[PDB]
DNA sequence: AAGTCAAGTACTTACGCCTGGTC
DNA sequence: GAAAGTACTTGACTT
RNA sequence: AGACCAGGC
């Protein structure tokens, strides 16, 4: 009745919406419309635009395209054909719209992390740089430096830019940077099939080898470019310190920011199995180890090719020993207490973090110690799942959801045994389990090949489809969420050009206050669940 | 989406039954709905039998409209086609 | 139904009587002949408009431009000066922006002498 | 007044055959707006002249005429701050509301930016001011200052029905203005 | 014509024709209403079957051709008279300024 | 009806129907197998094409965009059909007249 | 105030043909079903209220205030309102296609496992400005069994087999043809998950086995929200996006007809009224609907309820259709038996000759009509047909009066009814319900009579009548001749002309149709008029002429032997005219 | 082990229209 | 019990 | 309303 509990919306717009939602609040209007149908559609072409939506032709394309691509929001790639002539085809651009949902979530970590230095200037200064770097989309130091005003300390706002190098954060533009995953390795695929002079018709499994193994090495050269580098930052001229290139322009990245998160998904797993001086110590690890430690970078290999039946592993663990290398490789050696803002040595803390391993934290090699990234996300996945669960429905639902994880595919007779109690509540909460997915249904017959009721039932597996229920968390939360907090806009909209104008009444002053509360209260709701749904996007 | 212009015309001078059916048959129409007449008329009934009447001496002030395919219009006048 | 431009060039008031006239002529031209559902405008039309410069020419009307085209005042005030409040003080003072101002010894009385030279 | 600049499909029927076009043509357009108010161009008052007519089409099914012109008609509308004459015809405390005799009784101006020292009062008394006041029957000269448009006209079944066994909102055109100049509202306080 | 030997059956009546109620008019019932609706078909109301379900005219025979009738109207008349008002008002402002 | 003690009628077959057909007579079929039988209005919108009562459109409330034709009512009545099973057959409207 | 209003005449072009997705139906919704089974009769005057039927959905009586509008039956069309179901129940016509959405999608990470410019050759194919309707099944068949040969899923994970479809309405995917003698990563678990059953209770697993895995509807359901946007085109599904995409093929809500749909039949004598089987069907649904909806979590248990939502998908699928209704199934009472055929409500009525389509929809009946036997004539000529005046009073057509018809037919309102010159009805111009002359009135009334009035005339001479006959062959069975008012009873023609009909008189049947509008009537005589078709439309030969006794008769007449006198020979020359 | 040409089983329609009595 | 055709899940034969 | 059978061309 009267359709207000949104169940028109409700059905028709999964994933989707969800960008040109964001966009809309970024921009709107033309902006909202390429980028959605950007979406819908796939891979697009220049003219293509103009021949679905009838989009104000021409003018609006190409000053949509120049703006999609300062913010990056685009992906591009140009080609040709036999035939002739050219081509540019548009994607929808890797996640960077989530960079637009994130903003002031970044330059949190970025303020806390510039920590070692003890609450400076600094607050007010790069704050100013940082959010001069994101909303331009690109900076050029030298312009950026020429916005800076004179007969100042010059290098007071460079006393922290050579620091914004670092070590993560911002690091150089580079030319094919963004490019599609599958293209760049279809691009470097070429010179591999291409390489041979009619060598020999001799064992054609070698052409696997040739082609893959040049490939690999070539696209590590080129993942890595990206990665570490001290060219261009660590220039130092004399008559000065130290000082970045004043011609190579930055961009932020995804190194840092993604792992800061997820080591703090790993310390509230930390702090809820052992004391808040435990999870210090294992933090004071994990930030001088975060640079080498790859993580939330981990397939890197995976989009864009196949991976095998047969030879996946030959892949995955060609992975894993190369997660296997640098972890245990290059790692720290053993220090003590190495400085923070208990005396003598440490190490007694981290045995009693040793000898207490399952789930996680600190298995370890001999004469070194370090926490695998490989078999550490599995407990990661585990444990936040069965706090959803826990959070969500009564402790009934917990308690279930293991039992079927314990042993695998059993039906009914050694579950009412083994569970807990009672019959009929086990069978309302077992319609409640199996209400959404994730348990699935077993099919097994009875004295028959398919004919009906009373054949035997199991319950099991569905990880990934109960993982993919945290991905319809994604959206829908935040649609709602960020959707009627601009309908709030457009509702008090003549309010807010009063309110703008003045920057009177007794009752124009108290929906002043109501639309701010809300405002405030919609967006510690929007990183609440963000912080949530982070963790989930992987395995 | 413009019209031949009365100077070539690839259609043939001739007109078809099948136009004969709708013009006899929207003048005497018109003629229910009490229109005036521009030939003498005798005494006798209904618009069909003045309408036959009408189109022998040609009275009729319509131009008849043809399409092409391609949509290149045309013109054609009641009078000046012949049978 | 479609509209083919806002507005056209600007029309006061003066041939609306002479033309709503044209529209008298035509159906029973009111009070002559005395002895649908247009009679709504058309009897507003001209009572309004005559009433008011009672208590009208031909020629003086075209030959009012003299002075009327080297006064800089443009076009806003140019023909709302036709009717109302002719010739006192005042009354001018009020319809056009900056009508004291540049101008006002001498030169804006001049104004008031022709604009009374109309009746 | 100003002239506006349509056009419009006009369909005739036989009955108007033996006359002509033109004047066919003029009688119904008359019928199609005269004192009907025209959305967003201001309110029309009469028509003025015949362009642009071309040769009328013919549907199958009726055996009438329909011809597509355009036409400038005689619109009504001063502009933004233009002062008319008029006068006032009923009162409450808002405002005094100001008819002109021969257009409509539309033009309402409320008491916001009028003369500082001016009150309704339920006394039956209209309107003081701190020197003199007036009331209806006595000419009136009113600026323009502010113009509103509306349509809205969706009524529901259910909506309508309701108010029918059961027993305003006609702002379709209006306009109202700010006289806090002196010297408006009578035109004998002058000579 | 099309290039193929095909016809004037049931299977062989869907080769060329798009129009899906004349198809199913013929013979057929669920499947192709249930077809179009899943594949999201468009295709017009073109053909003659198809329109007298409509309840509508003809393109073919008597419905061929459009019937008009001329508006014997002038093409000099037309032209409207302005007066008083071009002179004075624009000629103000053009004088020197 | 059909048949006798209620009232009676004629039949005009399929196999009869191409006969007028081959005759090249638009006029004839439009009168007899419409204005004849039954002949019955029908409330449409523009957008989301539909059918409505008055100048109500359901979902959508706006009476601007409503336009009122004619059509059969075997028409109206096999959309109502269609429509109660899942299907849905739009409708979409041009103007005649503008060439 | 009082604001203008416009109108444009406007045709028809194209249709769109889709699923309305879940937004449409409760749009459209006017009430709620609800309460269940029981037609909810008020216990005192049995009046409907709410539930299926109810004062405001459509009116199956001539009272009946809808209450949504007034003006009952002569007013009201239909209103629409819909049905919460409980779970996903299956579709049923898009089943079949519901298999081949189903295939081309891996099942583990429910996305499509196609490889890079294999997409992108067929993603450049369709996009080719023109394209026949043929050309649609050919690639979407393509695409399909190209994704048949493929073992290994790209970017996600492990992988899986194929979908057969095996049963009815179960649908059920072997994983099956794995390679042969080659231990999968996969297979390894799978062989070692039921070590741990085959070891609790070895009895029933090695019993019976190799049922592999199925796919219930409600988690198919929740593999098809995973993909969006991307490519649904290859499926065959294109997003301009009123339509929520493939998550539209399975049951959620439903639209519940109106009472134009199916009414209460009345009458057939009884004092009651009677329900009609589309109303049992979805009020019986309510029931075994809400049968799930107060079960899943008071009491029941696990195994019970399933085939009973089993059974709610066997209703739906007889419900719209005909013969799903019999996949294993049987209703038990007393037993018994069943096999009443009638029961299919709606796949039926719309299907081809009798119901709807064929024989309803442009198997149209003719008003104003007569039938009678033959006989024939020779003082006929021919296009002339004698037409009796007892049927031509019952006969009419419509008259305008316009500047002429002003002095005749005013003398045939006050003839009257009775004698053949004479009119039955009247329509002034002033619109009112009508006014037929009979009962009374006439005399003063013909005094008035203003132009734009309407008034039916009886049938007369100098009218034009198309004679048919029943038994339809080729194009000169429809033919257009003049009238005529004679004694008697019966349709005579003249002999002239037994060819078109084929008629052997004998006492056959002869149809008989009069036109309305003055345009199809000037249509009727100046182009399928007889003279013009005197030749036939094949071979380009007459199919008309003398036959029989004239053309024997013609012989003696001008036999060679034959010789006549001037006073013989006159009165023949008289006897010819 | 894909790619392969030839095999067993399962489906929708086969007559235009009318005029009578019977459950 | 209609007969006529068309469409849909499996084996030799290769490589 | 949905049914039947006989029979007509
Ligand atoms: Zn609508
Ligand atoms: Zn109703
Ligand atoms: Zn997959």
């Amino acid at each position: 009745v009267m359709t207000i509990s949104s169940l028109e919306q409700r059905t028709l717009n999964p994933d989707l919406f969800l960008y040109k939602e964001l966009v809309k609040a970024h921009l709107g209007e033309r902006a909202a419309s390429v980028i959605g149908m950007l979406v819908a559609l796939g891979r697009l072409s220049v003219r293509e635009l103009v021949e679905k939506i009838d989009g104000m032709d021409v003018d609006s394309v190409k000053t949509t395209l120049v703006s999609l691509t300062q913010l990056r929001c685009v992906k591009y790639l140009q080609e040709t054909a036999i035939s002739g002539k050219k081509t540019t085809y548009y994607y929808y651009n890797e996640e960077g719209i989530h960079i637009l949902l994130y903003s002031g979530l970044i330059i949190d970590e970025i303020i806390t992390q510039m920590r070692v230095n003890d609450e400076e200037e600094h607050k007010q200064l790069v704050a100013e740089i940082v959010q001069n770097v994101i909303s331009l989309g690109s900076l050029t130091v030298e312009d950026y430096l020429s916005s800076v005003t004179s007969d100042s300390m010059k290098y007071t706002i460079s006393s922290l830019f050579v620091q914004l190098c670092e070590m993560g954060y911002l690091i150089q533009i580079s030319k094919l940077h963004y490019t599609p995953i599958e293209d760049l390795w279809q691009f470097l695929y070429e010179k591999h099939y291409k390489n041979i002079p009619r060598n020999s018709p001799l064992s054609d499994l070698k052409k696997r080898s040739q082609a893959k193994m040049n490939a690999k090495t070539d696209f590590a050269k080129i993942i890595n470019k990206p990665n570490e580098l001290s060219q261009i930052l660590t220039v130092d001229p004399k008559t000065s310190l130290r000082i970045v290139k004043p011609t190579v322009s930055l961009t932020i990245n995804l190194d840092r920011f993604m792992k800061g998160r997820r080591s703090k998904q790993l310390i509230n797993l930390a702090k809820t199995r052992v004391g808040s001086v435990t999870a210090q110590v294992y933090k004071i690890a994990l930030r001088l180890t975060e640079q080498k430690s790859p993580k939330i970078r981990d397939p890197l290999t995976q989009t864009g090719l196949l991976q095998d039946l047969e030879e996946a592993k030959s892949f995955q663990d060609e992975a894993e020993l190369v997660e296997e290398k640098t972890p245990g490789l290059t790692f720290n050696a053993i220090d003590l207490a190495r400085h923070l803002p208990s005396a003598s040595l440490i190490n007694s803390h981290l045995k009693i973090l040793a000898s207490s391993n399952f789930p996680f934290l600190n298995e370890t090699k001999p004469g070194v110690y370090y926490v695998p990234y490989s078999k550490l996300m599995p407990v990661l996945k585990s444990s936040v799942y069965e706090y959803v669960i826990a959070s969500t429905l009564g402790p009934s639902a917990m308690r279930l959801s293991r039992c079927i994880r314990d042993n695998k595919l059993v039906s009914e007779k050694i579950i009412n045994s083994t569970a807990l109690m009672k019959e009929k509540d086990i069978r309302s909460t077992l319609a409640s389990l199996i209400r959404y997915n994730s348990v699935e249904i077993q099919e097994v017959p009875r004295t028959a090949d398919r004919s009906a009721s009373r054949a035997v039932f199991l319950f099991r597996c569905k990880e990934t489809h109960s993982y993919n229920f945290m991905r319809q968390n994604l959206e829908w939360n935040m649609a709602n969420l960020l959707f009627k907090k601009e309908k709030l806009k457009q509702e008090n909209s003549t309010l807010l050009k009063k309110a703008n104008r003045d920057d009177l009444l007794p009752s124009e002053l108290n929906q002043l206050k109501m639309v701010n509360e809300r405002e405030l209260n919609v967006f510690a709701r929007l990183s609440r669940l963000l912080s949530l749904w982070e963790v989930f996007q992987m395995a | 989406e413009k019209a031949i212009p009365k100077d070539q015309r690839a259609t043939t001078p001739y007109m078809t039954k099948y136009e004969r059916a709708r013009i006899l048959g929207t003048r005497a129409l018109q003629i229910s709905m009490n229109a005036p007449v521009f030939v003498d008329l005798e005494g006798e009934t209904d618009p069909l039998r003045i309408a036959m009447k009408e189109l022998a001496e040609k009275k009729i002030p319509l131009v008849i409209r043809r399409y092409l395919p391609d949509g290149s219009f045309e013109d054609w006048s009641v009078e000046e086609l012949i049978v | 139904m479609k509209v083919l431009e806002e507005r056209n060039a600007f029309l006061s008031d003066y041939e609306v009587l002479k033309f709503l006239t044209d529209l008298e002529k035509k159906h029973l031209w009111d009070q002559k002949s005395l002895a649908p559902e247009l009679q709504g405008i058309t009897r507003n039309v001209v009572n309004y408009l005559s009433i008011n410069k009672n208590f009208m020419s031909d020629e003086s009307f075209a030959e009012l431009m003299t002075k009327l085209n080297s006064f800089k005042l443009f076009k806003a005030e140019k023909l709302q000066i036709v009717n109302q409040l002719p010739a006192n003080m005042v009354h001018l003072y009020s319809i056009v922006e900056e009508c004291d101002a540049r101008f006002d010894e001498k030169t804006i009385e001049e104004m008031l002498e022709i604009i009374s030279g109309y009746a | 007044f100003i002239l506006s600049k349509i056009a419009d499909l006009v369909r005739i029927p036989p009955d108007q055959f033996h006359r002509d076009t033109i004047s066919a043509i003029t009688h119904q357009l008359n019928n199609k707006f005269a004192n009907k108010i025209i959305p967003n161009v201001g309110l029309c008052i009469t028509i003025y002249d015949l362009l642009t007519v071309e040769e009328g089409q013919l549907k199958p099914g009726d055996g009438s005429s329909y011809i597509n012109v355009t036409f400038r008609a005689v619109v009504f509308k001063p502009f933004l701050g233009e002062i008319v004459t008029g006068w006032i015809s009923k009162c409450t405390a808002e405002g005094i509301k100001v008819s002109l005799l021969g257009i409509f009784d539309d033009i309402f101006i409320p008491q916001n930016m009028l003369f500082e020292g001016c009150y309704y009062t339920p006394e039956e008394s209209a309107w003081i001011w701190p020197k003199l006041y007036f009331d209806v029957n006595e000419k009136i000269r009113f600026r323009i200052e502010r113009e509103v448009f509306v349509d809205v006209k969706p009524k529901s079944p259910k909506e309508r029905e309701l108010e029918e066994r059961a027993q305003e909102k006609p702002p379709a055109y209006a306009l109202l203005g700010s006289c806090q100049t002196d010297g408006m509202g009578l035109v004998s306080w002058w000579e | 014509y099309k290039g193929e030997v095909l016809g004037i059956t049931r299977f062989g009546l869907s080769k060329m024709r798009d129009s899906v109620l004349q198809l199913a008019s013929f013979e057929k019932t669920t499947d192709h209403l249930f077809d179009a609706a899943f594949y999201m078909k468009k295709d017009a109301v073109e053909g003659v079957s198809e329109c007298i379900i409509l309840g509508q005219t003809m393109s073919i025979g008597t419905g061929s051709f459009k019937v008009v009738k001329g508006t014997n109207i002038s093409e000099k008349d037309l032209v409207p008279k302005r007066c008083l008002f071009e002179s004075l008002s624009n000629e103000a402002a053009l004088k020197a300024n | 009806t059909e048949g006798r003690s209620r009232d009676g009628g004629l039949r005009l077959g399929e196999m009869e129907r191409d006969c007028v057909i081959a005759y090249g007579a638009s006029q004839l079929l439009l009168e007899r197998l419409m204005i004849s039988s039954d002949a019955f209005e029908v409330d449409v919108c523009d957008k989301c094409g539909l059918m409505g009562y008055s100048g109500w459109c359901t979902t959508c409330k706006s009476a601007e965009n409503i336009i009122k034709m004619t059509i059969p009512y075997a028409a109206k009545l096999l959309f109502q059909e269609l429509l109660s099973m899942n299907i849905a057959p739009r409708l979409r409207l041009e103007d005649i007249f503008q060439q | 105030k009082e604001v203008v209003v416009s109108e444009t005449p406007k045709r028809i072009k194209g249709l769109e043909f889709s699923a309305l997705s879940a937004a449409d139906i409760v749009a459209q919704s006017e009430v709620e079903v609800s309460t269940r089974d029981l037609f909810d009769l008020e216990k005192d005057r049995a009046p409907k209220a709410n539930g299926a039927l109810d004062p405001k959905m459509g009116v199956s009586s001539s009272s009946l205030e809808c209450a949504t509008c007034h003006g009952n039956l002569a007013s009201c069309h239909g209103h629409f309102g819909h049905l919460k179901l409980a779970l996903p129940v299956f579709h049923i016509g898009y089943f079949k296609a519901t298999i081949q959405i189903l295939q081309g999608i891996c099942k583990n990470c429910s996305a499509i496992l196609l490889s890079e410019t294999d997409k992108r050759q067929f993603l450049h194919e369709l996009r080719r400005p023109g394209v026949d309707n043929l050309r649609r099944m050919g690639i979407l068949k393509k695409i399909l069994d190209q994704c048949k040969k493929q073992r290994r899923c790209l970017h996600c994970g492990a992988l899986n087999g194929v979908v057969k479809k095996a049963a009815a309405l179960k649908i059920i995917h072997d994983t099956f043809r794995w390679v042969g003698k080659k231990s999968a990563p996969e297979k390894d678990i799978w062989v070692g998950e039921w070590k741990e059953v085959l070891a609790h209770n070895p009895e029933l697993e090695r019993y019976v086995k190799r049922c592999m895995d199925d796919l219930n509807p409600l988690k198919t359901l929740n593999l098809f929200k995973q993909i969006k946007s991307a490519d649904c085109e290859l499926l065959g599904i294109d997003a301009t996006v009123p339509s929520g995409r493939p998550e539209t093929y399975i049951w959620r809500y439903l639209p519940a007809p109106p009472v134009c749909i199916r009414p209460s039949v009345m009458m057939q004598d009884s004092p009651a009224s009677n329900e009609d089987d589309l109303t049992v069907k979805l009020t019986e649904i309510v029931w075994t609907s809400s049968l799930i909806k107060a079960g899943l979590d008071k009491g029941i248990s696990i195994n019970n309820m399933m085939e009973h939502w089993d059974y709610l998908q066997l209703t739906v699928a007889m419900y719209i259709n005909s013969d799903s209704v019999n996949p294993a199934m049987l209703p038990g009472s007393s037993n018994g038996g069943g096999k009443v055929k009638p029961i299919r409500g709606f796949c039926q009525r719309l299907k081809g000759k009798q119901g709807r389509f064929r024989g309803n929809l442009s198997g149209k009946r003719v008003d104003f009509s007569g039938r009678t036997v033959i006989s024939p004539d020779p003082n006929l000529s021919i296009d002339e047909v004698a037409v009796p005046d007892r049927v031509a009073k019952v006969l009419t057509y419509p008259e305008k009066v316009t500047r002429y018809n002003r002095h005749k037919l005013q003398e045939l309102i006050v003839n009257g009814p009775n004698v053949h010159p004479g009119a039955n009805y009247l329509l002034k111009r002033n619109e009112d319900a009508r006014r037929n002359l009979r009962y009374g009135d006439r005399m003063k009334l013909a005094k008035n009579l203003q132009i734009g009035d309407v008034v039916e005339r009886h049938l007369e001479d100098g009218d034009v009548v198309l004679f048919n006959r029943q038994p339809s062959l080729h194009r000169l069975s429809i033919l257009s001749h003049y009238a005529k008012i004679r004694p008697w009873r019966t349709f005579r023609l003249n002999e002239c002309v037994c060819t078109p009909y084929n008629a052997d008189f004998d006492g056959d049947e002869m149809n008989l149709h009069v036109p309305q509008t003055e345009e199809a009537r000037a249509e009727a005589i100046n182009l399928m008029g007889v003279k013009n078709n005197l030749l036939t439309p094949k071979s380009g030969e007459p199919i008309i002429a003398a036959t029989q006794d004239f053309i024997t008769g013609s012989y003696l007449i001008s036999h060679k032997d034959s010789f006549y006198d001037r006073a013989t020979l006159t009165q023949l020359l008289s006897m010819m005219s």
